[PDB]
C-alpha cells in the first residue's frame, strides 16, 4: 500500500503531463516493492513516451515475467515495438494480449491501428468495431474508426457519425483531455473553428510537456545580422526532404535564395532515402544538417541555436515525422509555419503562418493561433517547371477529321521529331502541332493498342506512357526528366474518345456525400460525360459506385484507374477536360498537378485553410471564373465547361498559357517574394516589436 | 509506393 500510493500518485502526475515526476515516483514504488508488475509497466509506458524505448522494453518484460498473463503489458509493449519499426514484434504482442484476454478493448484498438498503417483498412475497421463493442465509450477507437471509414468513403450513418465526433471532442475539451480527433483530420469534420484551433493547441501542448523534463533555460536570440555578415539565416525544418510531396513542391527554393542576403540551413528529420530530391536540397542549401542523427531534441535544438537561425520554418505541422519539440524549445526568434501543414498549429511557440489573402482572408484570423503572413499571390508553389518540362508543350494525333486531349505526345525532343515528319499541321491556340492519320500515326496507335513498351520512328524513341517504370524508373518518379518522347491516350485508361472527361485525382477521403451529389448532378446534366477517379484506395471504389447508383447514375459514368507513378499521374491529366475539385479538402499538391497539364479546375472555397487552397491557386493563375461561391454555381460552371465547347477551349487555352505566364509555377519569383516577407518579419522584430499581421 | 501527406 506504500508502493500503491506512489504508483497511483505517479499515474496522476502522468495524466497531468508531469512526466519527470511520474518517472521518479514509479522508480520509488519499485525500490519499495521490486516485484510490482503494474509499476514496471507504467514506468515502461512513460519511458516510452520520453523515447527511451530499450529501457521501456526491459520493464515491460520484467512486468510480464512477474505476471505472465498481464495482457496490458503485452499491449503496450506492442506499441513500443511498433515505435521501433518492429511490426512483426508488435503484432506478436498485440495478438498475444488478445489471446490472453479477448475482451481487452485497448489491444483490439492497437491491433486495428497497425492494420490501418499496413494498408489493411477492412481488417482495421473490423478490429475497431470489436474494440467499440467491448467498450462503447472509447473515443480513440471511435475517431480512428471514423477516419478509416472516411478513407474508404463509407458514409453509413454519416450525419450521426459527424455529430458523434463533435460531441466526443466537446466532452474531451471540457475535461481538458487530449482530443481523439487528430489535428490534421479536423478539417474533414463539421467542428467549430474554436474546436479546430483547440484540438491543435492541445496537441502542441504534448510537445511542451515533453521538453520540460530537459529544463532548458530560454535561448538568447540575435538582435541584428552582424555576425551573419548581413545575412538572414533561415532554417527549413522537414521530415520530407526526399521523395515526398513537400520536396515535389519546394525542392528548388533553397538553391534560389539570394546568398548576398540569406543563408539557408535545411534541417532534415528523416534519413537520406537515396532519391534525387534529397540529393538536390543537400547540394543546393548553403548548409544541410541531418537531425535524424540527433534524436534528443535538447541537443538538436542547441545545434539550431548555435547555427544562429533568425527564422525557423516548420514544414511539418502535425504530420508524420514532425519534431515540434524542436520549435517548443524556441531556438530562434522567429518561428513560422510554411507549406507542409494546411492548418493552424494552435501553439504559442509558432509566430506566423505563411499564407495568403485568398487562402486565409483577414476576417478569419480568429481561426489561427499564428499571425497571418501574406505572400502576395499564393503561398502555394510547385516544382513542376523543373520536374516536368517535357509537359510544357504537346502535340496530338488527329485520329479522325481536332481534339487536344485524346492522343497526346510530349517530349524534350518533340520539335525535332515533328520536323522529321511530312505533313504536320499547326493549330494556333502559342500552338499545337497535329500529326495526321498516316502510317506514322498508325504505328503509334498500334504500339498503344498492343500494349507495347516503345518503338522507334525516324530514329526517335517513342515510349508508351504506361511503361515508364520499365524504361527509366527515375523518370517515372519525377527524379529525372524523361529522355524519350511519351505517348498518352484516353484509350490507355478506357476513357471515351467522344465525351467530356471530368477528373479528380485526390485520395478518396477528401470526398463526402454532398460532394458526390454535386458530381452526380453535373454528370446527369451532361449526358455522355464521365468522372475519372483513382483507386486511392481501391476498396473505396464500390462504396463510391453504390452511392452514385443510388443518386441515379448508371455505373459506366464513373471510371476508376490505378494510382500511377508521379510523372504519369501528372502527364495523364492532359487527357481530362475539366477537374472537379473536392470542396471538403481541396487538391493541394494535386491541384498544382492538374493545372500543370493545362486542365481547368472548378472549385468552391470553404471555411478552412484546406478548402480554400485551390481557389488561391486559381486566383494566382488568373482564372477567377473557375471559383464557385456555392454549389449551384460550382455545378453551373462545370456543366458550362462540359457543354459550351468553345468556352471550354477558351478556358483551357487560358490555363495552358497562364501556367507559364502567371506566377503560379515560377519558383524564382516565389523565392524572391518569400525573401521580402522574411525581411519584413525580421525588421518588425529587430525594431523590438513582436508578431503582428503582415498584409 | 506513392508518398502522401499523413497525420
Ligand atoms: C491534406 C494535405 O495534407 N494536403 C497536403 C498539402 O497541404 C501540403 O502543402 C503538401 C505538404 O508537403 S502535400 C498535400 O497535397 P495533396 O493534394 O493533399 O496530396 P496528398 O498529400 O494526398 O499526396 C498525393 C500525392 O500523390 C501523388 N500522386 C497522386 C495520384 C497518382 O496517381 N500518382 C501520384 O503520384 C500526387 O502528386 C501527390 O504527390
Amino acid at each position: 500500500t506504500h508502493a500503491d500510493s506512489l504508483n497511483n500518485l505517479a499515474n496522476i502526475k502522468r495524466e497531468q503531463g508531469n512526466i519527470e515526476e511520474a518517472v521518479r515516483l514509479y522508480r520509488k514504488a519499485l525500490e519499495v516493492f521490486p516485484e510490482f508488475a503494474a509499476a514496471h509497466s507504467n514506468l515502461a509506458s512513460v519511458l516510452q513516451q520520453q523515447g527511451k524505448l530499450q529501457e521501456a522494453l526491459m520493464h515491460y518484460k520484467e512486468a510480464i515475467r512477474i505476471s505472465p498473463t498481464f495482457a496490458d503489458a503485452y499491449s503496450n509493449m506492442g506499441n513500443t515495438l511498433k515505435e521501433m519499426q518492429d511490426v512483426q514484434g508488435a503484432l506478436q504482442c498485440y495478438t498475444r494480449a488478445i489471446q490472453i484476454n479477448p475482451a481487452f478493448a485497448d489491444a483490439h484498438s492497437n491491433l486495428a491501428s497497425i492494420h490501418k498503417d499496413s494498408g489493411n483498412i477492412p481488417e482495421a475497421i473490423a478490429s475497431y468495431r470489436t474494440a467499440l463493442k467491448l467498450k462503447p465509450d472509447f473515443p480513440d477507437a471511435y475517431c480512428n474508426l471514423a477516419h478509416c471509414l472516411q478513407i474508404v468513403c463509407d458514409w453509413t450513418d454519416y450525419d450521426e457519425r459527424m455529430k458523434k465526433l463533435v460531441s466526443i471532442v466537446a466532452d474531451q475539451l471540457e475535461k481538458n483531455r487530449l482530443p481523439s480527433v487528430h489535428p490534421h483530420h479536423s478539417m474533414l469534420y463539421p467542428l467549430s473553428h474554436g474546436f479546430r484551433k483547440a484540438i491543435a493547441e492541445r496537441h502542441g501542448n504534448l510537445c511542451l510537456d515533453k521538453i520540460n523534463v530537459l529544463h532548458k533555460p530560454p535561448y538568447e536570440h540575435p538582435k541584428d545580422l552582424k555576425l551573419s555578415d548581413g545575412r538572414l539565416r533561415v532554417g527549413y525544418v522537414s521530415s520530407d526532404f526526399g521523395n515526398h510531396p513537400t520536396s515535389h513542391l519546394m525542392q528548388s527554393i533553397p538553391g534560389m535564395h539570394n546568398p548576398d542576403k540569406f543563408e539557408v540551413f535545411c534541417y532534415a528529420l528523416s534519413p537520406d532515402d537515396g532519391t534525387n530530391f534529397r540529393v538536390k536540397v543537400m547540394a543546393e542549401a548553403n548548409h544541410f544538417i541531418d537531425l535524424s542523427q540527433i534524436p534528443c531534441n535538447g541537443k538538436a535544438a542547441d545545434r539550431i541555436h548555435q547555427d544562429g537561425i533568425h527564422i525557423l520554418v516548420n514544414m511539418n505541422g502535425y504530420t508524420k515525422g514532425a519534431r515540434n519539440e524542436l520549435f517548443a524549445l524556441r531556438p530562434a526568434p522567429i518561428q513560422a509555419m510554411w507549406l507542409g501543414y494546411p492548418g493552424t498549429s494552435g501553439a504559442l511557440f509558432m509566430d506566423y503562418i505563411i499564407t495568403d489573402q485568398e487562402t486565409s482572408p483577414a476576417e478569419v484570423a480568429e481561426q489561427y493561433s499564428e499571425k497571418l503572413a501574406y505572400m502576395p499571390h499564393t503561398f502555394f508553389i510547385g516544382d513542376h517547371a523543373n520536374m516536368f518540362p517535357h509537359l510544357k508543350k504537346k502535340a496530338v494525333i488527329d485520329f479522325k477529321s481536332i481534339y487536344d486531349n485524346r492522343i497526346v505526345l510530349n517530349g524534350i525532343d518533340l520539335k525535332a521529331f515533328l520536323d522529321s515528319l511530312p505533313d504536320v499541321k499547326i493549330v494556333k491556340m502559342l500552338n499545337m502541332p497535329v500529326i495526321p492519320m498516316n502510317t506514322i500515326a498508325e504505328a503509334v496507335i498500334e504500339m498503344i493498342n498492343r500494349g507495347q513498351i516503345q518503338i522507334t520512328i525516324n530514329g526517335f524513341s517513342i515510349s508508351n506512357g504506361l511503361a515508364t517504370t520499365q524504361i527509366n524508373n527515375k523518370a517515372a518518379t519525377g527524379e529525372e526528366v524523361p529522355r524519350t518522347i511519351i505517348v498518352t491516350t484516353r484509350s490507355q485508361y478506357g476513357l471515351p474518345e467522344d465525351a467530356i472527361v471530368y477528373c479528380n485525382f485526390n485520395q478518396l477521403y477528401k470526398i463526402d456525400p454532398s460532394t458526390l451529389q454535386m458530381w452526380a448532378n453535373i454528370l446527369k446534366r451532361v449526358p455522355n460525360s464521365v468522372l475519372w477517379l483513382l483507386r486511392f484506395p481501391a476498396v473505396g471504389e464500390p462504396n463510391i459506385q453504390q452511392y452514385a447508383q443510388n443518386m441515379g447514375l448508371p455505373q459506366n459514368r464513373i471510371i476508376f484507374s490505378p494510382v500511377a507513378p508521379k510523372e504519369e499521374h501528372v502527364r495523364r491529366g492532359q487527357l481530362a477536360d475539366v477537374c472537379l475539385d473536392t470542396p471538403l479538402c481541396n487538391g493541394h499538391t494535386t491541384g498544382m498537378d492538374v493545372l500543370w497539364a493545362g486542365t481547368p479546375m472548378v472549385t468552391m472555397p470553404g471555411e478552412t485553410l484546406a478548402s480554400r487552397v485551390a481557389a488561391s491557386q486559381l486566383t494566382c493563375l488568373g482564372c477567377l471564373e473557375l471559383i464557385a461561391k456555392n454549389r449551384q454555381e460550382y455545378e453551373d460552371i462545370a456543366v458550362k465547361l462540359g457543354t459550351d465547347l468553345e468556352y471550354l477551349k477558351k478556358v483551357r487555352g487560358k490555363v495552358w498559357k497562364q501556367r507559364i505566364s502567371s506566377p503560379l509555377f515560377n519558383t524564382k519569383q516565389y523565392t524572391m517574394e518569400l525573401e521580402r516577407l522574411y525581411l519584413q518579419m525580421w525588421e518588425h522584430y529587430a525594431a523590438g516589436n513582436k508578431p503582428d499581421h503582415m498584409i | 509506393v506513392t508518398p502522401v501527406s499523413t497525420a
